[PDB]
């Protein structure tokens, strides 16, 4: 299918670079425009730049003019976003979006931190239970987001709440999924919650079963 | 017979001419349809027409001192200003302070 | 730089009836050459990317289905989602797409009204492993509610606890469209041992009378 696919991002210090890249798959790269996209955490949607299909022209949005420079790779299907003395007003989810005159096919995106500090991994703990059980896993102390939760590497699905992190007095972030699941199957059926906090190369598997007395 | 509107004249055929933003790649016989295609994302034909090949987007330098009045679509070619900047010529190729 | 103004800024609509969503932008969008108007309309739902609707203000995407619609003219349009679904929950941003550079409105969230549900409220302990390093969070969850209106009380033996908890909401649910909404009281191992019954006191329109789930520690 239409493909992009964001990488590159991550946490960095005011004023150092990063360079981004987006691989295309599922259609001629070569005829399309290339767009990248940011979006601030809570906030709206900005333009960032723009790169022609034919000469590659390219344009760019004042606020990253003379810091930021896209470029393409047709030969390898690949889009890319040099960013250059970030200040922390550049903290954002990346888009990657292919254009014939809109953008009609967008990339997940990938985060982008502009921070004085330095990264934490989380901490996982079980949130166990007692018609329907309810059980969960908390994901304490971390920074900077996002930490992505799965459960049974992906195969429990239903029922699935991950809540949004809250900002916690100390700076750090915290967070918590929960699911919900048939009471006669907490026995039998095995439950993990899988966590990835990438900046930190954390993954974690907590096995959340109820506890004994 | 004489052609009609929209059309033009190849060996005592009269064929389709090409809606603005395609380009030309068959004419027309006598029983099949004159064949277009679409400009590149970076190309445009105004007219109708059987041009075989569309035509590239002006382009805006900033170094230059031009903003983009208007952005190129297939059938428009881009549009470009200055921006604070006055125009030199009256092409406006270019702009000063 | 083209400067796209929305409005509302939120809106709730209930199902099966018509929203609308409006934009104004500073420069016309009209190309005088094509005389199409350059207004596009995406959908973001969350943690998604944006989903282009509509592009030259009423030529639909592929795939959009035909209660999404556009008009409009010049400086001033709309998209009107008729027959709203329960999907149809999310952040919609029209976008000048007339020239460079780029600009987006800035957001309109529209909000599916729904039926009373009430929240289904459970609690759940400190995990030993957390206490061996000297910190207790206690939460309390509500799954599965509307509207979004909810008191959730903590009490420590009895006693009305204050400052102490920190609450998340999930955004609205694309098929039932209720929300869900956690609350972290958090202690030091400490004062967390001094007490033994925890309890948290959900109060919302769907339940007959406000709700306790609680715990003793230890048990």
């Amino acid at each position: 299918e239409v493909q992009l696919v964001e990488s590159g991002g991550g946490l960095v210090k005011p004023g150092g670079s990063l360079r981004l890249s987006c691989a295309a798959s599922g259609f001629t790269f070569s005829d399309y425009g290339m767009n990248w996209v940011r979006q601030a955490p809570g906030k709206g949607l900005e333009w960032v730049s723009y790169i022609s299909s034919g000469r590659s022209n390219i344009y760019y949005a004042d606020t990253v003019k003379g810091r930021f420079t896209i470029s393409r790779d047709n030969a390898k299907n690949s889009l890319y976003l040099q960013m250059n003395s970030l200040r922390a007003e550049d903290t954002a989810v990346y888009y990657c979006a292919r254009s014939w005159g809109y953008f009609d096919v967008w990339g997940q995106g990938t985060t982008v931190t502009v921070s004085s500090a330095s990264t934490k991994g989380p901490s996982v703990f079980p949130l166990a239970p007692s018609g329907t059980a309810a059980l969960g896993c908390l994901v304490k102390d971390y920074f900077p987001e996002p930490v992505t939760v799965s459960w049974n590497s992906g195969a429990l699905t239903s029922g699935v709440h991950t809540f949004p992190a809250v900002l916690q007095s100390s700076g750090l972030y915290s967070l918590s999924s929960v699911v919900t699941v048939p009471s006669s199957s907490l026995g039998t059926q095995t439950y993990i919650c899988n966590v990835n906090h990438k900046p930190s190369n954390t993954k974690v598997d907590k096995k959340v079963e109820p506890k004994s007395c | 017979t004489a052609c009609r509107e929209k059309q033009y004249l190849i060996n005592s055929q009269c064929c389709s001419l090409c809606q603005p933003g395609q380009k030309l790649v068959s004419d027309c016989t006598e029983f099949t349809e004159t064949e277009c295609l679409p400009c590149g994302e970076s190309e445009f034909l105004d007219t109708w027409n059987r041009e075989t090949h569309c035509h590239q987007h002006k382009y805006c330098d900033p170094n230059l001192g031009l903003r983009v009045q208007q952005k190129g679509t297939s059938e428009t070619d881009t549009i470009c200003t200055c921006e604070g900047w006055h125009c030199t010529s009256e092409a406006c190729e270019s702009c000063v302070l | 730089d083209i400067v796209m103004t929305q409005s509302p800024d939120s809106l709730a609509v209930s199902l099966g009836e018509r929203a609308t969503i409006n934009c104004k932008s500073s420069q016309s969008l009209l190309n005088l050459g094509n005389q199409k108007n350059y207004l596009t309309w995406f959908q973001q739902k969350p943690g998604q990317p944006p989903k282009l609707l509509i592009y030259w203000a009423s030529t639909r995407e592929s795939g959009v289905p035909d209660r999404f619609s556009g008009s409009g003219s010049g400086t001033d349009f709309t998209l009107t989602i008729s027959s709203l679904q329960a999907e149809d929950v999310a952040v919609y941003y029209c976008q000048n797409d007339y020239t460079y550079p780029l600009t987006f409105g800035q957001g309109t969230k529209l909000e599916i009204k729904r039926t009373v549900a009430a929240p289904s409220v459970f609690i759940f302990p400190p995990s030993d492993e957390q206490l061996k390093s000297g910190t207790a969070s206690v939460v309390c969850l509500l799954n599965n509610f509307y509207p979004r209106e909810a008191k959730v009380q903590w009490k420590v033996d009895n006693a009305l606890q204050s400052g102490n908890s920190q609450e998340s909401v999930t955004e609205q649910d694309s098929k039932d469209s209720t929300y869900s909404l956690s609350s972290t009281l958090t202690l030091s191992k400490a004062d967390y041992e001094k007490h033994k019954v925890y309890a948290c006191e959900v109060t919302h329109q769907g339940l007959s009378s406000p709700v306790t789930k609680s715990f003793n520690r230890g048990e």
